[PDB]
């Protein structure tokens, strides 16, 4: 089995500048490699064959070279819709076999999250359980603290946070926090508070609601 | 009855990790928060963090988070910290502990602490001396020198126990990698020497008993 | 963090009076305080939850008040048994932090020192080294020293001193000096003394063995 | 042994003001009782012999008084320059024995830390270690807390921290935080703050740098 | 002018023996009792003993009678303190000292002091980083000396060989993991500092290491 080691897992370049990725074959494998772009929740996209040949519809900012071991894509005018995982491939030799993967990065300047607060809606207060939900989104750096306060106490359990991929659009992040209780819990408490520590502020940024 | 069980000490080489146990018995395992603590020698309590056993949920104080490792067992009913890359700061004695409300009272339980000791030297177990007075009072004072051993701790009784009054045992010194301390009891002239007074000594990181008559 | 401040470091008293000890939290953690008390050399043991509960089989002596960020752990009827360390804790914010700890301390009045010497037994004899033990058993205040005279003559190498805690039943300080010589030199000398200067005598209690 | 005993293990005042030590001793000694002065990182200078005399380059700002038992040194018109460990000392009787020292504290207004935080070095990331350094240099009282955040992320490991002595010049006090870690752990984050908590202001000092 | 001079530091292996010296000059040495005290680290003074070089008369404190030797060599006007059987109790400074009454005035007279470190690590010189702002302006100017890894005490740090002291702070050693490290800042004017170089020098005597690191840009 032939190895394809991609020197790093992450790359990063800011928008406009240019990036590039390495690939190394354990064995010779001459020009049969190909390179493909996967973005969050879809198939892989094929954008190179024969190292340096490109696919239909691939523009021509996406330039493989390479021969032997050493093999490299690089992509030049780069745009917060290239936000993927790209892979390196080998085709010479069976079994075939992919590289680790490279997600790419993009700097950008600090941007402070629009935090937004929901109560539990009426319907899911039916059914016994109570969410509160925190959308913290379009901050940068991805370093984000969120923690949930009830009454001044806090909850750091029954807390389920997701993280967003780096935005297609402004290159930030996006965070939704939820914290779940009953509907016994949620009725003994009136304030519930969002609290969100970032870089861009050493105040946190807060927002509550009074179920009064 | 309810009992959270850890071995006394462990002794592990700088950079290693080490596995602390504490075994839980007389009560519903899942039910209660495990906790667990920190005390470095002389030092205060902190915190490093929590986890309830019913679906391993955890909460860990970021100052331990790439050094600790929460874990259960259910099918034996204990709970596992597990410290990595070991330094000299992380000897210290490691409590877990447990806090039952049962709808009336609120009761604490904790276990004994394991003395972690980070160390390159190994076991040496104590040499236990009596210390009978000189030849020739209605009371009588009578010693134990418990010398040269490593690590911490060691237990200390007399008469199995039995002999708790007049009792003082001291803190053990450092010195050149070994331990020592000593402890004294005092009893009445009508009990030594017509009563046998035996010095129990116990050190569990070398699995080493002692029973040391004071004899004149 | 929530820093929990112990003013004191040390609370004094005298048996059968009261004592409180004070803990100040940075921010407002509501009435989410407990108290611990341990003694030497055993676990801590959880006093008071929710700032002024207590747990099961504390004593109504131990009381505890405050809220916000001021907080009181009063000990009423002290006993030389509640001689121990007293830690503040928060639980409304995480991490969990405890205070500095405040240690107990009994006013009594002074105490002359029960000295006893005791030779190297002959079991340590066999081994090639020789220690001379001096207990100096329920002093106060602790304030002490030991001078090791080897026929006449001072000897400080060697000298292993440990001091014990209060004595949980007469709130009296003990003390161990241990001296230790090879076999050789303790057979190179004959008069082994060990004196104890203390406030409670303006004379040296002196016990001494002869080797013969 | 004779016991100088100095009861204060501190003395206070303020600049311009006068303060007292008092040393006592266990046996009657007479007058053969020295005073020292000693400096951080300085040999002691002797400041008063047979309880009461100066020796030369000593100004008379300093007094020494007592007999017997009881011995006093007295600082007039305290000045910044002052502040040092003061020790005294018999003579009369064999061994000759110290006392454990007083060491002089200034009183003064509060003072705000000026902070400056500094990347590793390109010297020192040839070495395959980085440090990050924080200076908290002027601030009154001593009391400050430094906290080292890695994108945010807090970090306590590793942390060096190191406090002068009250200033010889305005009687404030300085510290510095290094922040030590390898070239490659260094090399996986960008954001390194470093963030200064004192009693004079609610709002903590921030200083920070990138890559 | 009257000097006593003694060697910064002295590294020796527990068990082992150490020579302090005090090379006295200036003055007529077999006329003054001379003197040493101990103090280690952080804790108070205490008198080891005197010595006469005319006669070589001693009085000792009877806690060091076995430990410190005292002689003197008449022949280079030099005080000589010996430690024996080393143990981790005796690292600490020793100072050497004279007390000249001339009939006017009473002076005293100290060396620097000879820093002793009973241990068996090895000497570690000084690495020294310098502490630069970083591109990303104010009318003064905060620079720093990185002085890590060294062993055994001590090191002296001065800026652009003494000629900078106001606006200086050298903070006290630091041990951890067997080895030392200090740091020290200045603050001069923004018009000093990039147009004028702006040295740290570092000396570790145990290593016999001296170091000029500049504050490059
Ligand atoms: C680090 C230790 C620690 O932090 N703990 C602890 C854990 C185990 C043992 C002892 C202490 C705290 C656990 C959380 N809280 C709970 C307080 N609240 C209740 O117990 C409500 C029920 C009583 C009622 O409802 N009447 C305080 C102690
Ligand atoms: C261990 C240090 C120590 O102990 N010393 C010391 C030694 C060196 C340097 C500084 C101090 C003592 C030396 C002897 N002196 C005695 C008082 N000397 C006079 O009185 C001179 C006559 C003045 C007059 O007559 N006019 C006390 C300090």
């Amino acid at each position: 089995d032939i190895v394809m080691t991609q020197s790093q897992k992450f790359m990063s370049t800011s928008v406009g500048d240019r990036v590039s990725v390495t690939c190394k074959a354990s064995q010779n494998v001459g020009t049969n490699v190909a390179w493909y772009q996967q973005k969050p929740g879809q198939s892989p996209k094929a954008l190179i064959y024969s190292a340096s040949y490109r696919y239909s519809g691939v523009p021509d900012r996406f330039t493989g070279s390479g021969s032997g071991t050493d093999f490299t894509l690089t992509i030049s005018n780069v745009q917060s819709e290239d936000l993927a995982e790209y892979f390196c491939q080998q085709y010479n030799n069976y079994p075939l076999t992919f590289g680790a993967g490279t997600k790419l990065e993009l700097k950008r300047a600090d941007a402070a999250p629009t935090v937004s607060i929901f109560p539990p809606s009426s319907e899911q207060l039916t059914s016994g359980g109570a969410s509160v939900v925190c959308f913290l989104n379009n901050f940068y750096p991805k370093d984000i603290n969120v923690k949930w306060k009830i009454d001044g106490s806090e909850r750091q359990n029954g807390v389920l946070n997701s993280w967003t991929d780096q935005d297609s659009k402004d290159s930030t992040y996006s965070m939704s926090s939820t914290l779940t209780l009953t509907k016994d819990e949620y009725e003994r408490h009136n304030s519930y508070t969002c609290e969100a520590t970032h870089k861009t502020s050493t105040s946190p940024i807060v927002k509550s609601f009074n179920r009064n | 009855q309810v009992q959270l069980q850890q071995p006394g000490a462990e002794l592990v080489k700088p950079g290693a990790s080490v596995k602390v146990s504490c075994k839980a018995s007389g009560y519903t395992f899942t039910n209660y928060w495990m906790y667990w603590v920190k005390q470095r020698p002389g030092q205060g309590l902190e915190w490093i963090g929590r986890i309830h056993p019913s679906d391993s949920d955890t909460n860990y104080n970021q100052k331990f988070k790439g050094k600790a490792t929460l874990t259960v067992d259910k099918s034996s009913s204990t709970a596992y910290m597990q410290l990595s890359s070991l330094t000299s700061e992380d000897s210290a004695v490691y409590y877990c502990a447990i806090e039952i409300y049962d709808g009336y009272n609120t009761m604490d339980y904790w276990g004994q602490g394991t003395s972690v000791t980070v160390s390159s030297a190994k076991t040496t177990p104590p040499s236990v001396y009596p210390l009978a007075p000189g030849s020739a009072n209605s009371m009588v004072t009578l010693g134990c020198l418990v010398k040269g051993y490593f690590p911490e701790p060691v237990t200390v009784t007399w008469n199995s126990g039995s002999l708790s009054s007049g009792v003082h045992t001291f803190p053990a010194v450092l010195q050149s990698d070994l331990y020592t301390l000593s402890s004294s009891v005092t009893v009445p002239s009508s009990t030594w020497p017509s009563q046998t007074v035996t010095c129990n000594v116990a050190h569990p990181a070398s699995s080493t008993k002692v029973d040391k008559k004071i004899v004149p």
